[PDB]
């Protein structure tokens, strides 16, 4: 939900 | 340059009821969040553009799965080894409707794998190979995503040489098993298709995300 | 010993209305035939148990043939030359239905072979390895199956090596083509069984033969 | 029909 694969790749 | 050592690093990097069908979702679900950490070890993914990484991690993130737990099932006396830490047999798998996918993927890559003695270096880059799917659709730049795959393959075949020279063939050998995790890959999504269409099965969110377009 | 002269002899012995769906099924059928007298012509494949011939054509029949006219179409301008003499391009396709599976021939495999510019000789030795298939089932002894196999991707890595010494990486981009073969041709299967499911296709004996158990 | 496959493999 929410790009959760976006999110995770963009986090650090 | 693709340093081989970065892979492996990056390979031991990401290392930590008894029904099958629900411990199969909770596994791939549970190791998609590892394989973007996995991912992001691999050297140069994360130099791509934001959007090409979430297409090659859409395209291969199955096979990428399928290659981690059929590595991990080596030492499995016959059976495959979840990343829940469920032992699934083969009188398990048949009993839960999963026995012939389960058997290609002991005899198609499990047992192979055990038999040629694959280490987790090779296992890194054949997974990091796959990662650089220059086939995925959509990529911005395939050709660039194809010269990161050709750094890949050349820096294992200079390890196999290294490693086992006296093994000519084992780097032909290890790309000849992509054809096996492709038709595999494919067999088993069917599966998660399966599990999902019926509704009958937990799917997390992770797994629900990679499912659905 | 596998001799690449041998394999390139066996690809060029089988060198030879307008209804996409038909013709396909008319060219599969037809080079049904041409394909067994191209087997018997790869070295030690006629010295194998005739079930074990058997089943290394009916496992490997497919992608055998779509390897085949997709190196056949190098020439054609965004379209596939089916054995029957027909030129399909990517309008004809699409309105025909196989739009989608048409454009995952031109750009996995007839484009990626075109660029590279793959001959002959590379093409038998892929399709001799494909038809080397030691994952095939029921093989009376799979281990014999893999030791041809190896022979062939063997004698292919000399080739290259040989004709093309600036091309380290050669070898290795021919074998990564299978799994999209691989791929492409599970596809390709199941809009055979589309077009012979709906029995509105003819089908003909030796290609109604691979489709049935 | 009747094994053209095995037929073929056979006849030379
Ligand atoms: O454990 C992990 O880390 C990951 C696991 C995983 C990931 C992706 C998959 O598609 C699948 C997946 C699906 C359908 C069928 C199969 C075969 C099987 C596996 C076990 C027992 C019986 C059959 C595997 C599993
Ligand atoms: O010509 C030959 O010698 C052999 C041909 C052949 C053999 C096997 C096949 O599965 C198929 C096959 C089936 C389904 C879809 C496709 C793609 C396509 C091809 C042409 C136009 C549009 C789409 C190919 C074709």
């Amino acid at each position: 939900k929410h790009k959760i694969l976006h999110r995770l790749l963009q986090d650090s | 340059d693709m340093p081989v050592e970065r892979i492996l690093e990056a390979e031991l990097a990401v290392e930590p009821p008894n029904d099958p069908v629900t411990n199969i979702c909770q596994a791939a679900d549970k190791q998609l969040f590892t394989l973007v950490e996995w991912a992001k070890r691999i050297p140069h993914f994360s130099e791509l553009p934001l959007d090409d990484q979430v297409i090659l991690l859409r395209a291969g993130w199955n096979e990428l799965l399928i290659a981690s737990f059929s590595h991990r099932s080596i030492a499995v006396k016959d059976g495959i080894l979840l990343a829940t830490g469920l032992h699934v047999h083969r009188n398990s798998a048949h009993s839960a409707g999963v026995g012939a996918i389960f058997d290609r993927v002991l005899t198609e890559l499990v047992s192979k794998m055990r038999d040629m003695q694959m280490d987790k270096t090779e296992l890194g880059c054949l997974r990091a190979i796959v990662l650089f799917n220059p086939d995925s659709k959509g990529l911005s730049n395939p050709a660039e995503v194809e010269a990161l795959r050709e750094k890949v393959y050349a820096s294992l075949e200079a390890y196999c040489k290294h490693k086992y020279p006296e093994q000519p063939g084992r780097f032909a050998k290890l790309l000849l098993r992509l054809p096996a995790l492709r038709s595999i890959g494919l067999k088993c999504l069917e599966h998660l298709f399966f599990f999902k269409l019926i509704g009958d099965t937990p799917i997390d969110t992770f797994l629900m995300e990679m499912l659905e377009a």
